[PDB]
């Protein structure tokens, strides 16, 4: 969740 | 983007600011993007498949800082979001990893060029630098790793372009890189995307004009040895972009 591809994610 | 330098939105004309609105009514920033036509703004799928509604998204050109307003700026809101129908995540590494935003005013307007607002050209098909060319990246991103806020100016910095085989390699990525990919690092792994920076525009020089040859799609942590950033390679997706900007 702190990595470039997960951002604006429902699990983070 | 972890180290490099400050900038402002003249050095990167292109550049799209991607903000949500949630229940409630605060805006926080979501992810770059690039201006291809006046009405139209390239970046990853990954950054709304999670809220996939138009009407959550408010894109700005012209903008240098992250919450305040630059002089000139444009304020859009987004008239469709087109993701790619082969998206596919791993716990990793992002699949057809590119979206569309069809952009509209309150005026019904789309972007208007001027000194703070340009459209950047696509690559040829299946045309991009030799691994080894320097490319740049832009974005709002972390500076750090460890940092809990965005920077509030703009940012970008110069990564090297690597090739399939060395991306390809088990102490870099192995089989999370395919060719429709594009890693990028620095030699000594000081300077890199990260977090809040995909979506955003890798530009190459290609036969002495700026190309948009990637999107910022994804990497394992930020400026890590023998963990590249991992872009889209856009030189293999033209027939999608021809496709669904008539849309």
């Amino acid at each position: 969740c702190s990595f470039r591809g997960l951002e604006n994610h429902a699990m983070c | 983007i972890i180290g490099g330098e400050f900038t402002t939105i003249e050095n990167q004309p292109w550049f799209a600011a991607i903000y949500r609105r949630h229940r409630g009514g605060s805006v926080t920033y979501v992810c770059g993007g690039s201006l291809i036509s006046p009405c139209w703004v390239i970046s990853a799928t990954h950054c709304f498949i999670d809220y996939p509604k138009k009407e959550d998204y408010i894109v700005y050109l012209g903008r240098s800082r992250l919450n305040s307003n630059t002089q000139g700026e444009m304020k859009f809101e987004v008239e469709n979001l087109i993701l790619h129908k082969d998206y596919s995540a791993d716990t990793l590494a992002h699949h057809n990893d590119i979206a569309l935003l069809k952009i509209r005013s309150k005026e019904g307007r789309c972007a208007q060029p001027s000194r703070t607002i340009q459209t950047i050209a696509l690559p040829s098909m299946y045309n991009d630098p030799q691994f080894g060319t320097s490319c740049e990246i832009t974005g709002f991103g972390k500076e750090q790793s460890t940092d809990y806020l965005y920077p509030e100016q703009l940012k970008m910095t110069v990564v090297k372009l690597i090739s399939h085989r060395e991306c390809q390699q088990p102490h870099y990525y192995g089989s999370e890189v395919t060719t429709k990919m594009l890693c990028a690092a620095d030699p000594q792994w000081k300077t890199d995307s990260c977090q809040g920076d995909s979506g955003g525009p890798l530009v190459c020089s290609l036969q002495g004009r700026m190309t948009l040859t990637g999107i910022v799609s994804w990497g394992r942590g930020c400026a890590l040895k023998d963990k590249p950033g991992v872009y889209t390679r856009v030189s293999h997706f033209l027939p999608w972009i021809r496709s669904h900007t008539k849309e």
